């Protein structure tokens, strides 16, 4: 529910084109009189009770929490049989099919997230092989998240980026009462 | 595949453009070029002259120091003066009183 | 450093020395003190008027005089009051009860 | 390490990018930021739904 | 721990398992049908404004702090100390006043300091005596206390550093008496005090000038001074790790209040 | 859907567009300021901070500019910066009664002055306020050199001040 | 007018901190005002506590309803079927009636119904881990 702003919207008693007077005869005929021909009770009028307004969801709710839980699925992929934390992601052949062959091989599972510790020093030959990888994915340094966490069948993490992600876990364990917005500096914020 | 690396930091602070008519005035006026060296030092700003106050400022300053601001001397004479006038208050009163 | 226009080598023009912040009746050696919740409690202070050589013999007569009920089997003059109990409040105006008790028997 | 929250990585309108109130507040809102930016027929749309709501909130409903 | 393990007795948790945790929402009941809804919810201070707020710093806590580490007792304790390792935290708004001692129990409690509140009690001057602390009582105008009590952003704001102003008359009498142990006072009536409290407070009150952090407890801070360490009217300038520091003479005029 | 630059602006945004965006950079400037005059009834507070009155609190306090309802007519004489006002007013001025709209309209007299820079008698309508306004920056002609255009508000004024301008410069 | 500058210690005393680190060592336990740090080594029970980010003995009240006081230990790890039967072994002679006890399994906390508070905390210190 992160960031998605729905944005079907409708018509309300004044919206939709038309309507300021007397439809009928009120007492005439046997039908019935109404106030409009453009409220919603006829063949064309309002939506009465729809969607109002591109309406938004966001929730930047508890971000310790978050990330406790987000510890708590690695911890689960961890525990079933599907962390497989390879050294560093260099890739020894340029084929993805070498990937695909491989990971069979390893009957690691039927999608693969590999995630490394920075882009830019990602290798180059593992993201040109993975650019075919059409299940499989790589990814960079804060990309390991909860929809990811399940995302593939297991997660490849990379060493020193394993190491990263614990000091940000350890970072987010024992985290004090914060009095300043801890974008800008602090006393030893890197 | 692997997406387009996470979103970074902006470049260092970016004065804008004062030509451009879409700019609000808080960050493109006198303490927002303020704003900017304190983001990114002098090491992007421009000459530190933004940082003393101007000196018509000093004197509205200065105004606003007499007109807002006191000497402890004068607060201490104004605190004997009442001081001096609860006593002959009081002493009236008991005399009032007492007669 | 800096030195306001007001600053107190101003503001306190004739002392300008750094002992003048703390420099420099009732025995400590002497007198015991005693505190301990009884919620309730009691808190009291005793010591030898036998032995009170901080008192005068007029005032040690008329301390045992009028204060022959604070005064012990042992001899000792003790008292006890009840405010509230810990360093400032509970100990000295048990110390001060001892002073005041010297000065009404002094006049 | 704190360069940036989530609060700024959706990409959607900028009438309600992350302060989600009620109807009434979701118009108050969209009155407030771009107002000066609508044509004449969303300006007199959004006056006359904002003076619904208004009217909506504190009149007629069931717990009073 | 069984936990993991049990947890590999089963298949890889997938996407199809991630529960809400029984009872995460009652039930969103349409207000109809045969058991909920038939009719669907409808049936058939004068002065309290001007009125000074001091944040009460519990001196228990500040020995815990003190005890936790959260303010160490080698430099001196200011309103800096006070919130820099989150002990008790202030609030600018509301019309404040600041930071100001707590009032119960200083039994069992061996530290030295030097603190600086507002407001103290005559039983916390001589509980900081008690030990050898230093106490003083200055003021903190609204946005000087403000732009003191979080000093991480004013660093940052990019404006030149303000001097605190003097309190206000009905502050000034408070400030002007050492009988509060204060910072607006005689220097020299503060002896007599003191002398006057270690009678009353029956302690002994040791020269702490012959102590070993007595220069570190010579530390009494400048008024219109809200940096304990920097200079009136200076400009943090946080990325090249300097200070800038005007040199103009109406400028160091107005910046010597 | 939404208009990108907005409407606020829209006729300045015109200033920048086309042919009328190659008159001059004096006029672009002259057009372009907009320095307020002193009022004729919206007498000037003192100054930013004072004293409350009921609370005794510090407060920074501005003043209203009430908008000078000005007639056509009168921008065919040289006016003052006066003229009417069209609001509204209580019967006793008490804000519990029932109050009525109201006008307050200005009293002109139709006079004469004679400028050695003009060199010239013009007559027309004029204040006591704009005679003592006259007065005080002693004689039309360096009125007119020293009040500005928009501090001028009239545009009969505006265009004799034009003309000096024009002889002055000639 | 302006100057370089580098007297910046003064700027770092001047720095706040966030990454709250572990107390300084106070000689003597009790602290002075009674803080204590857990006791190495661990001890061989099965229940198992940690402590807080800010470092006490994990234990807190709870208060709802009206009248309703209870108590919890938040942190619990390990058999925590143990540490209630515990709990209610140290509450037996302290209310008699059997305690209102409930775990929270997925959560891995204890709760006792009413506040026995600084009693289950000594409770804790003297069992030390
Ligand atoms: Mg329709
Ligand atoms: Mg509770």
């Amino acid at each position: 529910n992160f960031k998605r702003i729905s944005y079907a919207k409708t018509k309300t008693r004044a919206e939709v084109r038309g309507g300021g007077r007397k439809p009928w005869p009120q007492k005439g005929t046997g039908r019935a009189r109404h106030g409009s021909i453009r409220s919603p009770l006829w063949r064309g009028g309002g939506v009465a009770h729809g969607p109002r307004g591109p309406t938004s969801y966001y929730y930047m709710l508890p971000m310790k929490v978050r990330a406790l839980g987000l510890k708590v699925a690695l911890t689960v992929k961890l525990a079933q049989d599907d962390l497989h934390i390879m050294d560093s992601l260099e890739l020894p052949t340029g084929d993805p099919q070498y990937l695909t062959e491989l990971a069979h091989y390893r009957r690691w599972g039927d999608s693969v997230l590999l995630v490394d510790l920075t882009h830019e020093e990602m290798p180059q030959s593992i993201v040109e092989a993975t650019s075919r990888l059409k299940t499989f994915n790589l990814i960079p340094a804060v990309g390991l998240n909860v929809h990811s966490m399940l995302k593939h069948q297991t997660l490849v993490l990379t060493l020193p980026t394993v190491a990263f992600l614990e000091d940000k876990l350890l970072w987010q364990d024992s985290r004090y009462r914060p009095l300043y917005p801890f974008s800008l500096p602090y006393s030893d914020f890197p | 595949y692997r997406a387009r690396p996470p979103p970074r930091r902006r470049p260092g602070p970016r004065w804008p453009d004062p030509e451009d008519l879409l700019t609000p005035r808080w960050q493109l006026g006198p303490r927002y070029a303020a704003k900017q060296f304190a983001r990114y030092g002098a090491a992007s700003g421009v000459v530190p002259g933004s940082l003393w106050p101007s000196p018509e400022q000093l004197r509205e300053l200065e105004a606003e120091e007499r007109e807002w601001y006191p000497s402890l001397a004068t607060m201490q004479e104004s605190l004997r003066v009442k001081q001096l006038a609860e006593e002959q208050k009081r002493r009236e009163r008991e005399q009032h009183i007492a007669e | 450093e800096f030195k306001s226009i007001y600053s107190l080598d101003k503001l306190y023009p004739e002392s300008q020395g750094s002992d003048t912040a703390w420099r420099v009746d009732i025995p400590l050696d002497r007198l015991t003190i005693s505190y301990c919740r009884s919620v309730n409690s009691k808190a009291e202070v005793r010591f030898h008027l036998a032995t009170a050589e901080w008192i005068a013999e007029p005032v040690r007569q008329k301390i045992a005089i009028t204060h022959k009920n604070k005064i012990n089997r042992l001899g000792e003059l003790i008292l006890t009051s009840e405010s509230s109990r810990y360093q400032f409040r509970n100990l000295a105006d048990c110390l001060q009860k001892i002073r005041d008790m010297i000065t009404e028997a002094s006049q | 390490n704190f360069e940036k929250h989530p609060k700024e990585l959706i990409r959607g309108p900028i009438w309600l990018r992350g302060w989600k109130g009620n109807e009434l507040q979701r118009c108050i809102r969209k009155r407030k930021m771009v107002g000066s930016r609508m044509f004449a027929d969303d300006l007199h749309n959004l006056n006359k739904r904002i003076r619904y709501l208004y009217k909506h909130f504190n009149r007629h409903g069931k717990f009073r | 721990a069984r936990a993991l393990d049990l947890l590999r007795g089963l298949p890889r948790v997938s996407l199809a398992n991630l529960k809400p945790n029984p009872g995460s929402k009652k039930p969103e009941r349409r207000p109809r049908g045969r058991r909920r809804g038939r009719k669907c919810g409808r049936g058939h201070n004068e002065g309290h404004s001007f009125r000074r707020q001091y944040k009460p710093l519990s001196l228990n806590r500040l020995q815990y702090l003190i005890d936790l580490g959260r303010v160490d007792p080698s430099q001196p304790i200011d309103l800096t100390q006070l919130v820099n390792g989150r002990g008790v935290t202030i609030q600018p708004l509301k019309r404040d006043y600041g930071v100001q001692l707590v009032e119960e129990g200083a039994d069992t409690f061996t530290a030295k300091v030097n603190i600086e509140v507002q407001l103290a009690s005559e039983l916390a001057i001589a509980a900081i005596e008690k030990n050898g602390g230093v106490v003083t009582t200055a003021f903190y105008d609204p946005r000087s206390l403000d732009i003191v009590c979080k000093p991480v952003p004013f660093f940052l704001r990019g404006q030149p550093i303000p001097k605190r102003m003097l309190p206000p008359e009905e502050l000034v009498p408070y400030y002007t008496d050492a009988k509060n142990r204060g910072y607006l006072a005689d220097p020299a009536k503060f002896p007599e005090a003191r002398l006057e409290l270690a009678r009353k407070y029956g302690y002994i009150l040791p020269d702490i000038t012959k102590d070993e952090l007595f220069k570190m407890l010579c530390t009494r801070k400048d008024p219109r001074q809200i940096f304990f360490g920097l200079a009136p009217g200076w400009v943090v300038n946080m990325a090249d790790k300097k200070i800038l520091k005007p040199t103009d003479e109406n400028l160091l005029k107005y910046y010597t209040s | 859907p939404l208009h990108k630059y907005p409407v606020w602006l829209w006729k300045r945004l015109q200033l920048r567009e086309g042919i009328c965006s190659r008159l001059p950079g004096h006029y672009l400037r002259s057009l372009e300021e907009e320095r307020t005059p002193t009022p004729v009834h919206y007498r000037p507070h003192g100054a930013k901070f004072k004293i409350n009155p009921k609370n005794g609190q510090r407060e920074r306090v501005e003043d209203v500019p009430i908008p000078i309802y000005f007639p056509p007519e009168s921008q065919r004489g040289l006016w003052g910066g006066e003229g009417w006002i069209l609001g509204q007013i209580y019967a006793n001025n008490d804000k519990l009664s029932k109050r009525l709209k109201k006008v307050w309209k200005p009293q002109l007299f139709e006079r004469e002055f004679y400028s050695e820079i003009l060199d010239k008698k013009f007559t027309v309508t004029v204040t006591m306020r704009t005679l003592d306004l006259i007065d005080e920056a002693y004689g039309l002609d360096f009125y007119i050199l020293k009040t500005p255009k928009e501090d001028l508000c009239s545009k009969f004024g505006m265009d004799l001040k034009r003309g000096m301008l024009l002889r002055l410069a000639r | 007018f302006v100057e370089s500058v580098d007297e910046y210690q003064f700027v770092e005393r001047l720095l706040p901190a966030t990454r709250i680190p572990d107390p300084p060592k106070h000689e003597h336990y009790p602290t002075p005002s009674g803080w204590q740090p857990p006791r190495d080594p661990p001890p061989n029970l099965p229940y198992f506590v940690r402590r807080s980010r800010m470092h006490n003995i994990p234990v807190y009240k709870d208060i709802t309803h009206g009248n309703r006081q209870m108590t919890v230990i938040r942190k619990v790890e390990g058999d925590i079927w143990a540490l209630q039967k515990d709990v209610e072994d140290f509450l037996s002679p302290l209310l008699g009636k059997t305690p209102v006890t409930q775990v929270n399994e997925v959560t891995g906390t204890l709760r006792i119904k009413g506040y026995f508070d600084q009693e289950l905390k000594a409770w804790l210190l003297e069992k030390g881990f």
